[PDB]
């Protein structure tokens, strides 16, 4: 039995070993209680404001849109403490852990951003944090690993399977199934088994709430479309949620097209994968014909999740949200454009959302449209990657 | 078929528990896996639990993770596993054969088609490791339509509602991870309980049966012998035979 | 003749070749006008808010002060766009350039933070930016150089003299003396010739203004002391200015002690140098006995200015502000402490200010004191430096 | 002393302009610098402008920056420069000697003591490159107390207020960087103007004098000959002699 519906239409669910159901039911119970508790909400608001720096700016990009009928604003999640939107939901989950009397945090991480986000939230709230990370990822993410350890987190290299994110995802669950009386599993995106897609959305929804207020104040109306990149789906659902019932507002999610959909080397399961059951959920997956889960590919390690949150799958199926892809080269162009024309270095993840907004504008330059791109993070982390490609192309 | 029912009745008549080894199909390779399984049977395994290699085995510990990696290293596919299952059933008509599956491989080509294939090759039961009872309806229904017993895990943290659900929905046997549980399951007319936690020596087999369970499942110890003797297939078989013989002896009245 | 007094007591002045005086008088004139112009102020406020993300948070640090009678808050300049407080004043100077009809920006940079700050402000406002940087600095600051070029700035390696900051400082002035009709020289700290110490203070003073409002709201009174690190003096004067007339509020500036004052390898001219005339100003300098200007030394490249702003020299001489030093190892400890206990990675510059606040607390743990540290920037940039030392010590 | 006054009166009598080379003291080394300077004099330099090596020469272009670096590379200090100045004056009693200084080296050991040292060694004028007229008061006062002419630059961007200030405050000569200026300076009874912008060939010397200036300062061209002939001190001196001779010839009525 649950308090909340674990499905979005056909998508979602709680596909975990039986041993983990009490942990999920406990978490759902604690979340439902928290959401009714003004004290919990006041504490969360205090952390978001005084520690993470909410509200975040909404920046107009006149240099980029000059000579067109596009008005473009960036929601500046890149300015949040930690440099990405991940911080919002880790602070909420850390408070939920405290509400449940837990003193330890378990987290999975791929590129490391979630590991760092988990570690900083844990350090602030005095929780003992251990983070599972694929050995391959550990090797390639030296800066993030060092930040985690500086913040007092134990970083545990995973050598099982491919030794990447999906395998880290598995080893975190193994630990939690034994430790859940004292440890909370801090899942990094709006995916996995219920109640995580719901919790993560609600702990990210201030993105969209603030955007709506800010655009009303600046423009006197709702945006024609809000646009976000989709890894597991948290920044996007965070921007979309408060707009779902405003049916005039387009909701556009951008999956990584990698080297191009036709090459198969991408991370766009929602539109180019196949529904499967894995990571605790029924959702579109990157998978072989006989049902083995595949790794995605993107220039951007943070969009390299091989599935997608079930609420995105749902919103697509009912036609409420549209999902598109943007390739490595398109995202790289958007990255360059923002640095040169606005003096903001965006995350390569966020550069996928920007690239699609730039396409909307350029394809139809006399179309009047008010667009918000969720700028999910800043891209200092990406400058070595960008440098390497540009040199290799001779730029 | 009624292979579990027949086995339990026969064992009961002999005041005997079941001993059930787990291995991964295709570990360390197809031909060696086949010899392993026949060795387990000839040594006295009462039933088999058999895993199909899957990319992301969420419910499994290190020994099993490594078994999976070996089987993939060998190029083992689900189709090849089902070929193996047909061969195994053809060699051994009465022993109950249970699969341990992950949901994606069951759902991949349609849940009904999966269990149809299970029936065709002569499988008796399927445990889907990442499907809790709460989500089991389409798996149980497909299973029973194809004369396959759906197997549920009764975990240490089980409550009364779970016990009742497991008792009502499971067939073949109840997969116990643990004495209160054993008594409650019987009270609710559950499928006979096999103890599957920590069965790595004869004394644990005897302890399981003495506690009132119908028998015991060795979830990893068989795989440990495989992993230890990789370089020596002959010795591997030798050690499996003596281990299984000893474990089965422990079940006997 | 000038409109404003170019001196703070005996310190400051306009010690530049005659050819540059009209450029300084022009700038002073434009600034005095700007400061009276509500339109200029509204435009500046718009950039600070909607682009840079002001106001910045004021974070309480209960984990650090537990068991003492210190209450510690960090003013979170590390959350500003660009990751340091430099952004505030470059946006103001860029608007002043526009007010004067200039279309080009010249900047000097040492560690590169000012180069990046100048480049981002220039990109946003559509100014053509060229940045002078010591060849040695270029070599050692690859990440910052690449960010500058991404943002469309021309980066010019200086090979003259030692080929460091002071030499970059010189070559920027050479260019400006020829180009000032079309180019504005965007000086990076509260130093150099009048009117720059004045302009930079006023374009940084919102730091202190916001801090005062925030501490009144949270604590109902003024801080006992505000504490800032001192390179050239901008972040510190920005925090101090609004408190100067609140004579109960201590103003504590922290110079880098490097390997220790007694070693001579430091950057603490205000307390351990000698007044001289250089970089357009009369102020304490690192200099040899026969009057050649020396390089400072700090673990933190951003505190490696070999002089100090004249208003700091003045405030010290009248006893309004106190100046202290913090060594490399003290700053490193403070860096570690903040990462582990608050989940904030501070700039090694800012870590000097924190280190001194930690000393105030630890030396006298039963003293009741409400302290604000200006957290001038975040320290992602410093993780390689910190890693290298810790390894070398075997940590 | 009245060395500038005497020089200008003598030149006037001969309807002649001054030619004034600049070099950096100690470039490329002490002994070579001394021979350079004596070569300039023997070739017909009417006065000298001499730089003291300083860490940060804010008002100087590339040729001079490089001269500074050479002199530091040679270990040249301000004390050694003043030793050189005493020797130079002892060799040549009438030629006006002007220094081009940076403020820090003047202020370093006390402004009054600096100009006292200038007087002791027989310097006639000091231009402080980074002190505008607006800030010059303590430098001018110390200079005149020690019989040293304070020299000011009249830049191309000069206005009337600046002209009046430069005219009133400067002595010895006015350092022009440019014809309106020349006429205004004379109107305001300024020290005789020497043109110091772009004097790199004989025609510019003649042009300066024809425009009404009292002569011309070669701010970098002498240093360029040094830089070009570093590997050959004999040729260096040879080329300096012919260049200075040609430049001075250009000044003659
Ligand atoms: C983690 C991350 C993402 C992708 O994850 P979502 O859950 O889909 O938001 C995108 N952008 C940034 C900057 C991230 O750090
Ligand atoms: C530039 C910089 C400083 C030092 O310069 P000030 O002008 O003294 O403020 C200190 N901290 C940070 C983070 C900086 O970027
Ligand atoms: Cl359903
Ligand atoms: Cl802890
Ligand atoms: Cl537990
Ligand atoms: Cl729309
Ligand atoms: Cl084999
Ligand atoms: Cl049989
Ligand atoms: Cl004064
Ligand atoms: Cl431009
Ligand atoms: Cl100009
Ligand atoms: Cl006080
Ligand atoms: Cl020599
Ligand atoms: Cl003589
Ligand atoms: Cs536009
Ligand atoms: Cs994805
Ligand atoms: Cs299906
Ligand atoms: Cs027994
Ligand atoms: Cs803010
Ligand atoms: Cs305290
Ligand atoms: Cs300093
Ligand atoms: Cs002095
Ligand atoms: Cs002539």
């Amino acid at each position: 039995t649950t308090l909340l519906n674990p499905y979005f239409g056909e998508f979602g669910g709680m596909y975990v070993p039986q041993i983990l159901m009490p942990a999920l039911n406990q978490l759902e119970e604690a979340f439902v209680s928290a959401q009714k508790d003004p004290e919990f909400q006041a504490q969360f608001a205090d952390l978001l404001k005084n520690y993470a720096g909410r509200p975040t700016a909404l920046t107009k990009c006149q240099n980029i849109t000059a000579g067109t009928r596009t008005t473009l604003y960036l929601k500046r999640e890149d300015l949040l403490h930690g440099g990405a939107h991940k911080t919002n939901q880790v602070l909420g989950q850390a408070l939920l852990a405290k509400r449940m009397g837990k003193s330890e945090i378990i987290a999975e991480t791929g590129a490391g951003q979630h590991g760092v986000a988990s570690a900083l939230a844990s350090a602030l709230l005095g929780l003992k944090c251990r983070i599972y990370m694929g050995a391959k990822d550990v090797e390639r993410q030296s800066p993030n690993v060092f930040r985690m350890r500086l913040m007092g987190a134990e970083v545990i290299p995973v050598h099982s399977g491919s030794a990447t994110l999906k395998d880290a995802c598995n080893e975190a669950l193994r630990d939690w199934s034994g430790s859940y009386e004292t440890a909370h599993y801090m899942l990094g995106t709006a995916a996995g088994p219920h109640p995580y897609p719901t919790i993560v959305r609600e702990f990210q929804r201030m993105i969209g709430e603030e955007t709506k207020a800010q655009i009303l104040d600046k423009e006197g109306r709702l945006p024609d479309a809000v646009i976000a990149c989709v890894g597991g789906g948290s920044n996007a659902i965070g921007m979309f949620a408060d707009f779902i019932n405003d049916t005039s507002v387009g909701l556009i999610g951008v999956e990584p097209g990698g080297h191009g959909i036709e090459t198969g080397e991408h991370g766009a399961p929602l539109k180019h994968g196949r529904v499967g059951i894995y990571f605790g959920m029924k959702a579109p997956m990157m998978q072989t014909a006989d049902g083995q889960i595949e790794e995605s590919y993107s220039i951007s390690a943070g969009l390299d999740f091989p599935s997608v949150g079930p609420q995105h799958a749902y919103l697509n199926s009912i036609g409420r949200a549209d999902y598109v892809s943007i390739t490595d080269d398109e995202a790289l162009e958007a990255f360059k454009t923002l640095c040169r024309h606005e003096g903001i270095i965006p995350a390569l993840e966020s550069s996928h959302a920007l690239a699609h907004a730039l396409k909307m504008m350029r394809e139809q330059p006399e179309k009047e449209q008010l667009l918000v791109v969720n700028l999910s993070g800043r891209g200092d982390k990406d400058i070595f990657t960008v440098h390497d490609i540009l040199k290799a192309r001779g730029e | 078929m009624e292979r579990y029912e027949n086995l339990f009745a026969q064992l009961n008549d002999r005041r005997e528990g079941a001993f059930v080894p787990f291995v991964t199909l295709g570990d360390p390779g197809i031909e060696q896996s086949l010899k392993i399984i026949d060795t387990l049977i000839d040594a006295g395994a009462d039933a088999l639990e058999l895993g199909v290699p899957f990319s992301d085995p969420l419910a499994d510990g290190p020994t099993i993770q490594n078994a999976n990696l070996r089987a993939f290293a060998a190029g083992v596919t689900p189709a090849q596993c089902f070929e193996m299952l047909a061969l195994i059933r053809e060699k051994h008509p009465t022993i109950p054969i249970g699969l341990l599956m992950y949901a994606n491989l069951v759902f991949n080509n349609g849940i009904d088609a999966f269990y149809a294939r299970c029936e065709q090759v002569g499988v008796d039961s399927v445990l889907v490791a990442d499907v809790p009872v709460e989500e089991s309806a389409p798996f149980r229904q497909a299973a029973l339509r194809h004369n396959i017993a759906p197997i549920f895990i009764c975990p240490p943290n089980a409550d009364d509602d779970l016990l009742r659900q497991v008792a009502s929905y499971g067939r073949g046997y109840t997969y116990l991870l643990s004495h209160h549980l054993i008594e409650k399951l019987k009270e609710y007319h559950a499928a006979p309980a096999l103890q599957g936690f920590g069965i790595s020596s004869p004394e644990q087999v005897s302890a399981a049966v003495r506690a009132g369970a119908a028998g015991a499942i060795s979830g990893s110890a068989i795989v440990k012998i495989i992993e230890k003797n990789l370089a020596s297939p002959k010795q591997m078989l030798a050690e499996l035979r003596s281990f299984v013989s000893a474990m089965k002896a422990a079940s006997r009245a």
